[PDB]
């Protein structure tokens, strides 16, 4: 009303708290950058009045236009005609009631929520600012449609003998907004009895979209309103939810401030980088320092060369595992999941191999195929994880291949034939046969057949099962320790908080050291390998004329050269050195003679 | 040897050539003012008004036993003949006391309670003239001719801030127009 | 020659300096006027705390106006010679150049002082014996001394001779010497039109076209 | 420039004292050459430091990661481990720039 | 002796130079009735333009090493209840120099065992002795004044008979347990109010004081809830509201109950805290969520905007509570919840009362970071109370809600060994005590230091507060973290359910003279509070022993 307008626009230029004035001061500092939003954060505005939240809690639509066009007066004011409307962005944090209140009292009411994005669509336009002319007399009209109940809010009128609908859509003087119908999925954790999970639907407006990638945790506060579509027995209808403010966490397109460098220019500075992280890493895992350092340089990367000619560089590494049972090969992979920014958990079976990359299906508008799914293309940049390469007997070797060494898909099927583009980085952890006996015998039969999967990958660990009977107690000292008292969690709060770092940081770090230093290995270094490698084919061709066969190629050899550019993304240095690159083959020098035994 | 703040001021010091300005008080106490820049008086008679130097009176008002008296243009009911001279004019800005915002500061830090009623009233009587006249001077720089320009009314704290790159940007395309020939 | 008058004339000699593309004259006569002036007073509030002292086997303003009055004072003069050294270091290679031939002015009394002209021939010495032993051992026989003969000129001046200063018009009213319609301003371009000043209003110019109405303070910075 | 054991130039980027000590002559002759500057002006204006101008004389100052006596002039002030200071402006700064005092 | 507006003048003439004419205050730091007293001196100070040294000292025996060394020409130390049982003079003798001294001390005792050779024999030490106990041991003005002075062996030996009638009457004191029984708050805030300072800062510093003895007595401030009505009305700042100014900290009464952090946090939470609400009637594990589920449960509470159902919503629930607190009077008697109470506002910002308000500087002094290891433990309480003290200004305010972050888990830590020691059944009544030993069940870390303790002690009193018609004696607990057997063991007090008729003030520290006298292989007295001392591991079980037959009621 006229009335509550009058108690908003005396309000949104005087509200502070004691002396910094602020909501003048970024509704200006808003409007020389083009954003036109406002961020009110509801628990901050209870100071004025709680009779005038309570008629806005109560009741819907009516108060987000009224507030909308206060806004848009005031900042009219500040100026002094190319004038838009604003957008309103809402948050609290009261409690998540994740799924469950459907229908008893939350209908058009205020909630706060938490879920993972799954699927994104394409854009579409609806209008916001008309003009409507008539058939009889070519009356000339306009009107806006703000807020909804979608469409149908109101609809075009009869009046201006005169024949009915006589009205029409111009389009030569409009506005349009844009709606995304992305679908919202459970955060699989908290509905357990026995159920699968459900799905909700949810639109929102331009100046708040485009900020969600499918594959991450969001907080999410809007409305629980009501549409009916005439695309089922009782007059029903369906839900969903119009949002408004997605203040979730981190994107998991690299605009940040300065204080969250600043630490990490003071953390890098100190050089204790490499060794402290081995540590603080896995806190629950007993030593394994030869696997621990390689799991921190797959996460970070090389680079991309697109050098002046067609081709290009594959620069990434890929390891892979494999191991007796009992000896942490598998309840690693859950502990890369979270630190990784985007990360998959494909870890069974292959999962119809074909289904791994792309699908196809008719589809239910205009009976036409396109491209939907697919394991691959949503986990780009980041890391997949699988497991159990050996019963996978059916496809799984030939939808890696090209997958694999140069990134670049292309669907032969019954529509396109797109080269879509892919960073790929692939990680997994299998069985030999049995595990003991295959390191009892000839040392072949590891995988049956193909020596051509082992050449993609590059670095391979083999643990093994000794019978050290002094650190093995305290191994069994350690799983005590961590398992019940959990003295671990006031253990790694003395000394973590001046010491190591806690699991949440090294999300937000390795985000920022991976998008900003382009590096490149010494020049002068390039003496180093060369020299190295001469003897490593004479150590290689040394044990074949034992009338032993199997596998080492050169493939391996420009991925030392992606290991050595690893660690200088840690350091950020632009430039390699001498006691950076020995470190390096230290790590592979320890998975060179594993050919040999 | 400073190297980090040469071409301009630090606001920490534009504030100290203001402070060295008088303006009047109401004494309450009664040799003890040899300053060389000091007029000390006898015996001080209250209810006087006496032009006393600002930075000296600051401190005497932590030892709490004087009073300040505002100038005469700190009322919600003169500022008003103010805002409707510069509304019909976006020529320029008309009258200003030169010192005014690094004035008000100081007058509410430890100066808040002397006035009749100084808050929820001054506040929005004064960050409205901080952006109208930076409203004007946005307006103003995108009329930049070569070597000439026109600010009459400008405050000590904005002519601190329009400085740092106004010299240079213009500078540089003093080459471009002298160097050409 | 009142100690306020004595005062707000170095106020005023500091902040023009703190924005000048170019050194000026360091005014060492208005100097030493006043550098008696800071001893003296330290000397008087020195026996006359004392005094205080010995009254007890009341008063506690007189003593602290006087102590933060006069170490202000000395603050300015700390910023005031130290600007003097974060320019005279640059100009250096230029000074020298103008103090080597002869010609029109001369390192004088009142350009520099004793100690800063003691440091500057000094410090430019030093200078010359870090290029000299640890670079330019393989220097061959036209690259000797350190100026400028022809191809990059950069190792001679500063030419930053237009930048820019906002300019606050002050002129003394007494007419006297009137020459324009609101009051006597002149200006002369090297190239433009001679639209000018007024009274007070702030403008911004090059360097040279008021490089001659600062030697006679009617218009301030 | 010298505020607390000046000629100390320890403690103090050592890996690089074979690039700054095979320069310390020039470091060297910049320090000998600031202290007859300390003293070549007639009356003692201090210059080493206080550049940003006062505000008033009575400031709030705690202390930590500091130990042992000090301050052996203008009165001792007793300094022990993290105990509060109220005192005058014009004793601190040559403490505040050695960063014994921490915070203002 | 001392009446109070005369020592703040004879205190400024002493030191008021613009030198190093220093004097310097010491403070312990874990009473939170010290610490606020102390701030409120502060700032008058600096209205009085004067150099000051704040100085914090928490060990007992660590007074000796910063007083006693380090000391040049400080002439007027300050201190804030220490010596109120033992006597410093001889703990730092002080030989008779320049009748008229030359070094001159205060004291701000509270405790009620006094010295009389502090008080009598004042020849440095200037007691505050004005109005606190005017009766001050009648006693005295015989016992020990023919002290003073020392065919006659019949009449000799009849005075010295007087001697040991005075005798018994100097025995019966210092025999005798300790408390507060005026807190601090009152006496500086009385004398100020004879200088006559209007700030209503003052007037909401000086209540908290007495605000944090509600938990160690009941009816002191009892007495003082009449002196605090009278100023909250003479400082009325509005008789009307005068609204929409954010600043003028208005200052107003409402109802507030025991169910603390409410206006802060969430009125559900008082799910574990209204177990404790029946473990003050009698429950705390087996029935509660059975039972609890009607009376704090009129929905099952909405989430939806329940972040404004106890902030805003309430308007209708918390006036239905309004409306529920005189039907359940009769529900369960649980009487213990309406209070009258004390708020402050800001003008904005949401209002802050001051019940909840001495909870979070309680918790927040505890976090918020041979036998060599000590000093780097005894070096962390002293530096982590100093992010407390400032935190009484709106200078500084996003910390504030860390300690309310940090209140609502650590009483949920601290639970959650208190269930577990209550289900081991491991108190046992021996003859008159209970002896509980917490040897190691889990997050044993949290109690080196001990303001734990007490409150850990004061959710333990309150689960032996059913009728229990006989054997009201509070128990002795004991615990180990760190190397040599440190077991900082400490007593508590008996508690009445309101209904003091006889307050009880002590026994123990009677009995602490003894036991540190006769076995004498490590035991200390080391730490501050009598209350709390330090044994050995096989010294503990012979210490009961001695204990459990000698009767020092
Ligand atoms: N090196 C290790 N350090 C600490 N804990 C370990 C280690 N290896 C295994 N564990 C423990 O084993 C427990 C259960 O592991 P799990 O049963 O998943 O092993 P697994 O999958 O059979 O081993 P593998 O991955 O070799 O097959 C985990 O809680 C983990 O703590």
């Amino acid at each position: 009303n006229t009335e509550i307008i009058k108690s908003f626009k005396n309000f949104i230029l005087e509200f502070r708290l004691d002396s910094q004035f602020i909501y003048r001061d970024q509704l200006r500092n808003n409007i020389l950058v083009k954003n036109y939003s406002l961020t009110v954060n509801m628990e901050h505005l209870i100071g004025y009045n709680e009779d005038i939240y309570k008629k806005l809690s109560d009741e819907p639509s009516d108060i987000i236009p009224l507030f909308e066009t206060a806004i848009t007066q005031v900042a009219k004011r500040i100026s002094i005609n190319s004038l838009p409307t604003f957008q309103l962005i809402l948050n609290s944090n009261a409690n998540q009631i994740p799924l469950r209140d459907l229908d008893s009292e939350h209908v058009s009411k205020i909630v706060r929520l938490s879920g993972i994005i799954i699927s994104t669509s394409v854009l579409s336009s609806r209008a916001t600012y008309l003009s409507i002319m008539c058939r009889n007399c070519r009356h000339t009209t306009s009107i806006t449609i703000n807020n909804f109940n979608t469409g149908n809010t109101v609809s075009l009128p009869r009046s201006c003998n005169c024949g009915p609908d006589p009205y029409i859509i111009i389009h030569e003087s409009s506005k349009f907004i844009d709606q995304q119908f992305l679908k919202l999925q459970e955060i699989p954790e908290l509905v357990p009895v026995g159920e699968m999970p459900r799905n909700l639907t949810m639109t929102c407006d331009r100046y708040l979209t485009n900020k969600v990638i499918p594959g991450t945790r969001v907080t999410i506060v809007g409305i629980y309103s009501i549409y009916n579509s005439k695309n089922s027995g009782v007059a029903i209808r369906t839900p969903y939810i119009k949002i408004l403010g997605i203040q979730s966490d981190v994107e998991t397109v690299t605009m940040f401030t300065e204080e969250e460098e600043e630490e990490f220019l003071q953390l890098s500075r100190n050089p204790k980088l490499y060794e402290i992280l081995t540590n603080s890493i896995a806190p629950s895992i007993f030593g394994n320092e030869d696997i621990k350092k390689a799991i921190v340089c797959l996460l970070m990367g090389g680079s991309k060369k697109i050098l002046p000619d067609g081709m290009r560089l594959r620069g990434d590494i890929n390891v892979l595992l494999l191991g007796d049972p009992g000896t942490a090969k598998s309840q690693l992979l859950k502990f890369v999941e979270k630190v990784s920014p985007i990360a998959v958990y494909t870890s069974g079976k292959g999962s119809s191999a074909a289904g791994l990359t792309a699908s196809v299906q008719r589809d239910p508008m205009t009976r036409e195929f396109y491209l939907e799914g697919g394991a691959m293309v949503l986990a780009d940049g980041g890391v997949v994880c699988i497991d159990e390469f050996d019963k996978m007997r059916d496809e799984d070797r030939v939808a890696i291949h090209e997958a694999m060494e140069q990134q670049t898909i292309s669907i032969a099927k019954a529509g396109i034939t797109t080269v879509l583009n892919s960073r790929t980085s692939v990680l997994a952890a299998a069985n030999p046969i049995y595990g003991r006996y295959d390191d009892l015998k000839s040392p072949g039969d590891n995988i049956d057949f193909q020596t051509t999967i082992l050449s993609r990958f590059d670095m391979i660990f083999i643990v093994k099962d000794d019978h050290n009977e002094e650190r093995d107690i305290s191994i069994a000292n350690h799983v005590i320790n961590i398992h019940t008292g959990n003295a671990n969690a006031m253990q790694n709060q003395q000394e973590e908080n001046g010491s190591e770092i806690s699991i949440e940081k090294m999300k937000r770090y390795i985000t920022y050291c991976r998008l900003k230093c382009a590096p490149r290995l010494s020049p002068q270094a390039a003496e180093k390998l060369s020299s190295n490698f001469v003897t490593i084919r004479k150590q290689l061709l040394i044990n074949e004329l034992e009338s032993t066969e199997r596998p080492i190629t050169i493939r391996q050899l420009e991925a030392i050269i992606r290991i050595t550019e690893s660690l200088a993304k840690l350091e950020l240095s632009p430039i390699a050195q001498e006691r950076h690159v020995d470190e390096a083959i230290r790590l592979f020098q320890a998975s060179t003679m594993d050919a040999a035994s | 040897l400073p190297a980090h703040l040469q071409q301009t001021f630090s606001p920490e010091e534009i504030q100290f050539i203001v402070e060295n300005e008088p303006i009047k008080i109401f004494p309450r106490i009664t040799w003890q003012l040899i300053t060389t820049d000091d007029k000390a008086l006898n015996n001080m008679v209250a209810m006087r008004s006496t032009e006393v130097v600002l930075w000296i009176a600051l401190l005497l008002k932590q030892q709490s036993k004087c009073s300040i008296v505002a100038p005469q243009w700190l009322t919600t009911k003169e500022l008003d003949r103010k805002i409707q001279y510069e509304k019909t004019h976006p020529d320029r800005f008309s009258e200003l006391p030169w010192n005014w915002l690094v004035l008000a500061r100081i007058l509410f830090n430890k100066a808040k309670d002397d006035f009749h009623d100084p808050i929820h009233e001054l506040r929005g009587k004064i960050q409205d003239l901080r952006e109208i006249r930076q409203i004007k001077v946005l307006k103003g720089l995108k009329y930049l001719n070569e070597s000439h320009l026109q600010l009459d009314n400008l405050s000590l704290l904005e002519i601190n801030e329009l400085r740092p790159f106004i010299t240079e940007i213009m500078d540089k395309l003093r080459e471009i127009h002298t160097a050409s020939l | 020659v009142s100690p306020q008058q004595d005062f707000s004339d170095l106020m005023k000699s500091w902040k023009n300096e703190r924005c000048s593309p170019e050194l000026l004259p360091y005014p060492h006569q208005l100097m030493k006027r006043l550098l008696n002036r800071i001893s003296m007073q330290s000397q008087l509030i020195e026996n006359i705390s004392m005094g205080f002292l010995d009254m007890q086997n009341e008063s506690k303003l007189p003593l602290l106006c006087m102590e933060t009055e006069l170490e202000r004072l000395k603050f300015v003069i700390r910023s005031y010679i130290r600007c003097r050294l974060s320019k005279i270091d640059k100009f250096s290679l230029y000074l020298r150049q103008l103090n080597e031939d002869e010609n029109s002015l001369i390192s004088l009394t009142d350009l520099l002082s004793k100690d800063e002209i003691k440091y500057h021939d000094t410090h430019s010495l030093i200078w010359l014996k870090l290029v000299n032993d640890s670079i330019l051992k393989y220097m061959p026989e036209e690259l000797q001394a350190i100026n400028d003969t022809e191809g990059s000129v950069n190792m001679i001046d500063e030419p930053d001779w237009n930048k820019f200063v906002f300019i606050h018009v002050n002129g003394p009213p007494d007419g006297e010497n009137e020459f324009g319609k609101p009051c006597y301003t002149v200006t002369i371009p090297d190239l433009k039109e001679e639209v000018e000043l007024t009274i007070g209003s702030i403008y911004v110019m090059r360097y040279e076209v008021i490089r001659d109405l600062l030697r006679d303070d009617k218009v301030a910075l | 420039n010298g505020l607390d054991l000046m000629s100390s130039i320890t403690f103090s980027q050592q890996d690089t004292n074979n690039l700054s000590h095979q320069e310390q002559e020039y470091l060297k002759e910049y320090c000998d050459l600031i202290t007859d500057l300390k003293s070549g002006d007639l009356v003692d204006i201090d210059l080493s430091g206080s550049l940003v101008p006062p505000s008033d004389v009575f400031i709030d100052v705690r202390v930590l990661k500091d130990a042992g006596e000090i301050q052996t002039e203008y009165g001792v002030f007793n300094l022990i481990k993290d105990s509060q200071f109220f005192v005058r402006q014009s004793d601190v700064e040559r403490l505040i720039q050695q960063g014994y005092l921490q915070k203002i | 002796i001392s009446q109070f507006s005369e020592a703040y003048n004879k205190i400024l003439r002493n030191s008021s130079s613009h030198s190093s004419c220093q004097l310097v205050i010491f403070v312990s730091c874990l009473n939170i009735d010290a610490l606020c007293a102390t701030k409120m001196l502060s700032l008058l100070f600096k209205k009085q333009l004067v150099q000051s040294q704040i100085v914090p000292i928490f060990g007992y025996s660590e007074l000796r090493r910063h007083y006693s060394q380090l000391d040049d020409n400080i002439n007027s130390l300050l201190l804030v209840g220490f010596g109120g049982v033992i006597d410093l003079e001889a703990f730092l003798e002080i030989d008779p120099q320049e009748q008229s001294f030359r070094r001159d001390i205060y004291v701000l005792d509270a405790h009620r065992p006094w010295n009389l050779d502090n008080i009598f024999g004042s020849q440095i030490i200037q007691c505050f002795d004005d109005g606190t106990v005017d009766d001050t041991l009648g006693e005295q003005k015989e016992a020990y004044y023919k002290l003073l002075e020392l065919n006659d062996l019949s009449k000799r030996k009849q005075r010295k008979k007087q001697i040991h009638e005075y005798e018994g009457v100097l025995e019966e004191y210092y025999s005798q347990g300790t408390t507060v029984v005026n807190s601090i708050s009152a006496q500086i805030y009385s004398l100020l109010s004879a200088i006559g300072e209007t700030n209503l800062s003052n007037l909401w510093l000086n209540i908290l004081g007495t605000t944090s003895l509600d938990i160690a007595y009941a009816q002191v401030y009892n007495r003082l809830y009449p002196l605090l009505q009278d100023e909250v009305k003479r400082l009325t700042p509005s008789s009307r509201n005068s609204v929409k100014t954010p600043d003028t900290l208005t200052l107003n009464i409402q109802p507030d109950y025991y169910l603390f952090l409410l206006r802060h946090s969430s009125l559900y939470d008082s799910f574990y805290y209204s177990n404790y609400v029946n473990a003050k009637l009698s429950l705390w594990n087996e029935n509660g969520k059975k039972r609890l589920h009607k009376m704090f449960a009129r929905m099952g509470i909405p989430l939806s905007t329940a972040q404004e159902t106890w902030l805003y919503m309430d308007h209708s629930i918390k006036r239905e509570l309004g409306i529920i607190f005189d039907k359940n009077l009769d529900r369960y008697g649980l009487q213990d919840i309406i209070r009258d109470g004390f708020v402050r506002t800001l003008g904005y910002r949401g209002s802050i009362s001051a019940s909840e308000f001495v909870e979070a500087l309680t918790a927040l002094l505890e976090v918020g970071n041979s036998a060599q290891k000590l000093t780097n433990l005894r070096k962390r309480w002293v530096s982590n109370f100093w992010l407390s003290w400032d935190a009484l200004d709106d200078r500084k305010v996003e910390l504030l809600n860390r300690g309310i972050q940090l209140a609502q888990d650590l009483q949920r830590a601290i639970f959650n060994t208190g269930v577990a020691i209550l289900e081991k059944k491991l108190i046992k009544h021996l003859r008159i005590y209970r002896l509980c030993v917490l040897q190691d069940g889990p997050d044993l870390d949290l109690y080196r230091n001990p303001l734990t303790l007490l409150r850990l002690g004061n959710w333990l009193i309150e689960c032996c507060a059913e009728s229990e018609d006989k054997q009201l004696l509070p128990m002795v607990l004991a615990s180990i973290d760190e190397n040599t057997d440190t077991y900082l063991v400490a007593g508590l007090t008996p508690r009445y359910p309101r209904g003091t008729k006889k307050p009880i003030l002590n026994n123990f520290s009677m009995a602490f003279q003894q036991i540190t006298a006769e076995t004498d292989a490590k035991v200390r007295i080391d730490n501050f509070e009598s209350s709390i001392i330090e044994i050995r591991r096989e010294d503990l079980s012979p210490f009961l022993e001695k204990l459990t037959l000698s009767g020092l009621l």
